[PDB]
């Protein structure tokens, strides 16, 4: 096998020839590229270029593929150097795949005229006047939708009809109804467009924000629905009706980020749910038993000290109670010192992952 | 599970003056709005007094000035001092506390007639 | 002394002949094997390969043994280099052993043919179908095991008793009893299968888990035995009832890193818990000598303010009574700083200790 | 090409002479400087200096001004390293310009020999001996300013005239306002000195602690105009006079600091209370629709559990009430435990820059 | 100039003669000792060693004296290097003062046959049996005397005397006198032979241990001599009773590093204080003027807030009242945000400090 | 250190009315259950009246309808209003406080005999 | 939205002895300057007494010994206790609770007037 | 800043039965020892009484079954029921309450002398 001297910057490194002939398209593969290069003088390419570098583009050909920076070459230098090297677009990726940087923009426009006109300006907010005006406008109607389920349920503006119940009404006389509906059209208008202009309907049932926007119009529907056409369901869907604070997580990074957070750090957060129900059994346990002989004590079950040992570990302290027995005391203070410890366990691997979803969209 | 008890009926004569009480346990009157019933007989009950929560006062027309309700927002309970009885009064009353939306309780009822 | 000139890439290593026959058995010292890499033109032994590594692989001939990886030659290049060079599996052990990692995977199968295969079956819950059943079936009993503990000690059922004693019962109409003695039956029934196929007698009473084990059964034998057969005991065996909590921890391997974590720590919680007496005197101290004069203020004993010095500090807050005096106020900022101040500097140690053997699964 | 072969100790760098020349003035591209180093018996120009160093100062030769430090080199011994070669004081600042070092210590004093003398008095304390005298002053009477603002509105001192309305005077008799007099005396003639003694009239309504001094400066001298020449403005002015604890700032390098640290994190700050708004309105009604049922429960609004809502989360605790009901205390220790999951997410990113900007003074 | 070729493991570092003879009784350096690795074939000097030490070893002949750690060669490596150069204990201490290592262990026992033995008797715990024993009768005794400073203040032992006053008694009846004075006396003893038999007398009034054993001692003797010869001084004089918690720490390791951390650390206390006071003054004035209108509102004065705002911002939480206007509620959660961001910052500081010299004792 | 201190007895005639206290200190009847059990001369103790805690209120078929228990649940007092007594009565009374499997208290005895 | 209501008044005669009641709701007085104003025909208001808040009570030359002016704290009420009343007395009466610079709050008026 | 007044007092025949009362104002009795003390003409004082904090009762040889001493613990009030007064008691009595240690506070006095 013959050998091929590569002289970068005075420092020499040599190879058998079938090595860089491995990747033929390869700038030193190719042999009339790397003509140019070569001196016949002493027989060797002399390169003036990045001497920590070139170390790592000749494992390249001689490991079939690897591609890892040296820890003391900055980014730029080595970004460069497979330029010069001319290692391919293939390459490059695997250099940022091995940074792990986030690689994907697909954007499909459908590009059919119309739908792709439109569709540039409800989903891409910069993109001119009107679509930011349309931002702005999407985000006031979610406030006084928000303003609208507090005031509502204040009880000052039912002094007209505070009477007992034995003797969404239609009559256009409430006023928190018409604002209601005009704001529950605006969002179906905006949802409809979004679905009829969007360049794939196969996957527009993925998307949260979608199934966010749909769950956010359902309970309106059906009450309207069953009024003019269920005791049990009422409950339940006065309480669907709050998750239109959620559905303001379109127009801001920092709950997209947060819900990115909160996906990829779920066995976390199970943890700690699971210490902290460990944690209240044995200390509600321990303060029933040294404290229930006390005549003037206040612990009567073992769920009783729930609430109790929930608020002292916690530190929120209330308390149902307090102990007023020694032994009461001596097992109060190893719960709220056990509580910290107890939680503050899991934590810091939620704010790493936090830190890291945070600094990635730079 | 809740009750409400109320006393001071009877029969009282022209010019009269009296005092109903309502008084309740399962149920904090702190919290929740009440008001006094009555039902005259051959129509449908209507109203003596509302106090809904926050001391805001209301009463119907013909108790206007002669009757005042009041929750002594202590022994969860609500009295009511009727004054200057007339025929007209000749009735049998209730009391009740409720939460538009949630629930709504009654008494079993004590009445007061005028002669 | 001879000298050899061997040639990774270029770059020229050399060395006394009698340094690389310490270690005979291995590539270069091995007369015949190194034969084919040497190149009789040059006299020099040329090979392709990592140049970052091959300085560190001579280290370990001229140092008798100590193999150490350069902190820029990633893990996987370097373990496959020992692997070229032929160092042997002592020399891969002590690498691994470099970069700290656990190496124990010991389970000894008896073997026996029947007490090996229901071995498998019990331990081991991933091998079979039954076995994730039994697993299923354990962690269950465990949870209505806890519900009877807590449910029991309830009020609303004992009511049809609620009489002062002055007028465990095998009688079997207390619905309590019966749905206990099903549980003791299930946990002494398992724990006497896993004692008779361990393929290890001597070591059982050695593992956490089987003395969890033990102490779970203990205290339903002894009132049974004690009631067919005092009044300082029952109050203690009450709540020793309580370690069935901690029986779930062979199903978790959260709980079983905590156990590690809370073992590996043992100095840094007894510097918490004396950081917290010490401050715990000084501040109730100070408090009652600060506020005992006002005719209106409640600090009668140094030992009253001990509760009052204990929740300002954790901050659960809620105190015995709280300060009236200008010089009481003052005391009570200065406690509630340097309470979070003393008990967050231990803190750090037990985290990062956590957050090792949470990895370390991995 | 002509190629030049520089020896640092033993290791040969090589390079085209026409990099060496494109910057001319350096020692290296000068041919009358590099001529002294140069060995004739084997043309090659010996050094004796740092092997790690020399690499960084060809790459600035072969890149047309990058100047990068490798990462195992000390600081110390590359500020020396580019002092020898020469490589000029534009050099040098882009070296710190990497380090990221504040270069910045603009102090135009004016020059006109009594306009600079009492600046150098009045603005630069450690210069003699009345400017430390002068700081003395001026920060006790900042201090007697705060005292007299809190003592004012303590009701002890207006018993004499603690009487109905329906029955700032200039009568001289209250001495808080002789005292409040002196102290806007002393304030208005220090500014006024450092208005007419500064060397740049232009760029004094820019400095942020100027506009401090102004903005206390300001509602005495309002009140004491409208007195003897408006209810809505006196709520605020009594309340803008409280701006006088942050002119404490121009003498603490505490204060500075926190100011940086707060204006360097607002979108961090804006993130924080964002989330503890999301949190609220959901906790909030989770425990207004858990609880209502129940008759003897007290959260009457959605917009009345707000406040137990934000104390919860905190972990201050009070409560405006407590839950009463299982439902209630279910999403009370949720809303326990997500309040410190959502505010201590985005605090590391604060307590680090202010550890940045704290660490940069020296 | 003539130069010398080095051949350390086939790399060529070469230097001028001057430079190694700068230090001459050195390993290089003199000329007898470097004779024997010299070999005359091909002039160069071959040592088989370290490839990445061996630069930072000439560069100490070249810079006078600097002797850094390259970052890639491990400490054990390096500290070998230096010895077999042979670069002097003065080079050795240099390398050990430039990864900064404490290398204080002065111990001058006073070698006068007797002082030295019972000196090593009292002071050295782990020397003897009677030396632990000591150690072991120290810890009890300080114990009991805890135990007697707070039972002493109870009042359930006072009650054959709570009587009207108008109606430390040497009577020898009161117990807790007799058991005070054997504490006194074990005291007094321990002090005085600690004195008597140190090794510099001149130094004893420089261990701050020391002046906490005479601070200790002091109250007891200026009660009895006042009393068998004011109302002032009773006051002070039963509170610096305390300080005999501190005297606790001779025998600790724990103790003593919290007093190292917290000397090495009062910039960032006087940081944390100062930032409180802040915050105090200016949320106690916020809430003042926001709730003073309405008429069933508590706070009657800025000097009134003063404790709701420090327990708020601390988060123990209790407050003096708690808000009941709206503005009173924005400035109570702007409060309770703002407390924890002010009081986080400092601490991070103070953690590593305390971790630094928790680590440094291994 | 607890006591169980009682008034209200004597002799009574046919058809009478009366109302026995019972009081305590070192005991919160607010948190423990209660009731007043009665001795007839010649046989052990029958039961008047339980209120176990959370107002759960039982009585014995003798005093059904004539016999009222209440824990005013301030001043640690618990009453009995007795009614229409009858010969049958004729006994001495007890009155007592217990947490189930923890500690049972008594009271001293005030007797009501019926003419 | 507050008001002040007051009692007590009407005639006396020489030596008399009476006591006026001034009681609140939306001010507790609890943590508010209180104090009773008389109106003498002919003339403006003088003050019979004053008790600032934390118990400092102050009364003018006229009444000083004769009268008391008391906060019991409890149901938001503060009463007078006037004694031996004089003919120099009759006049008109007034109620008040304020915080110096925020707000003033007056009763409706109840006389006294000794014959 | 503190006092401590007294009321109850007067003359008395034999076989009397009178009660005391001791009130403060700045001294919540909640928190600290107190009792009552009397003093006969010609020596000093002597106790009746002392409850220290906690409710431990003792009295003096002379008064033991005639007297009690309570704290109602509500109004800052100690009463002193005295009983079946003989002549020996003339005197003139005092109350108090203390902590040992820090403060000492008196009484004006009222005396009870029996006939
Ligand atoms: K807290
Ligand atoms: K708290
Ligand atoms: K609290």
């Amino acid at each position: 096998g013959e050998r091929v001297v590569i002289n970068i910057s005075g420092l020499r490194f040599e190879t058998q020839l079938k090595t860089l002939c491995q990747f033929p398209e390869t700038l030193l593969g190719d042999p009339k590229r790397r003509m140019r290069y070569f001196d016949p003088l002493r027989n060797e390419y002399f390169f003036d270029r990045n001497r920590p570098s070139f170390d790592a583009i000749l494992y390249y050909y001689q490991s079939g593929g690897r591609i890892r920076r040296p820890v003391n070459v900055p980014i730029d230098i080595f970004s460069e150097e497979i330029r010069f090297y001319q290692l391919g677009e293939e390459a490059m990726e695997k250099f940022r795949e091995d940074e792990g940087f986030l690689r994907e923009e697909e954007r499909p426009l459908p590009r059919r005229d119309f739908q792709r006109q439109v569709w540039l300006l409800f989903e891409y907010p910069e993109s001119s006047g009107p679509a930011r005006g349309i931002a702005i406008v999407s985000v006031l109607v979610i406030l006084i939708s928000i303003v609208i389920f507090c005031l509502e349920t204040l009880p000052e503006f039912r002094d007209e009809k505070d009477y007992p119940a034995s003797t969404g009404a239609s009559s256009f006389s409430d006023p928190f109804f018409v604002v209601e509906t005009l704001c529950i059209i605006w969002f179906s208008f905006e949802l409809l467009v979004r679905f009829f202009a969007c360049p794939s309907k196969a996957t527009f049932s993925r998307n949260i924000m979608n199934l966010i926007d749909i769950v956010a119009i359902i309970p309106y529907f059906i009450t309207l629905g069953t009024e003019l056409a269920s005791l049990a369901i009422l409950r339940v869907i006065r309480l669907v009706r709050v998750f239109r604070i959620f559905k303001l997580s379109r127009h801001s990074k920092g709950l997209q980020i947060l819900g990115q957070t909160l996906k990829a750090s779920m066995r976390e957060l199970g943890l700690l749910i699971f210490f902290l129900f460990i944690g209240v059994i044995l200390f509600s346990s321990a303060v029933y038993f040294a404290e229930a002989d006390d005549p003037t004590s206040g612990f009567s079950s073992i769920p009783d000290a729930f609430w109790w040992a929930v608020v002292t570990m916690t530190t929120v302290g209330y308390g149902d109670m307090h102990p007023v027995t020694i032994g009461g005391k001596i097992v109060g203070s190893l719960c709220a010192i056990a509580g910290v410890l107890t939680i503050a366990l899991p934590v810091p691997v939620i704010v790493s992952n936090f830190n890291y979803f945070y600094h990635r969209e730079t | 599970e809740v009750q409400l008890v109320e006393s001071g009926g009877g029969l009282v004569q022209a010019g009269g003056s009296l005092g109903l009480s309502c008084s309740a346990s399962g149920l904090l009157f702190s919290r929740n709005s009440a008001g006094w019933y009555r039902q005259a007989p051959g129509k449908q009950r209507e109203f003596v007094a509302r106090i809904r929560m926050g001391g805001s006062i209301n009463y119907a027309d013909t108790v206007k000035g002669r009757f005042t309700i009041s929750r002594d927002n202590a022994k969860n309970t609500v009295y009511l001092q009727m004054n200057s009885l007339k025929p007209e009064d000749t009735a049998v009353y209730y009391c009740s506390s409720w939460r538009t939306g949630f629930y709504e309780y009654w008494g079993q009822g004590t009445l007061v007639t005028v002669s």
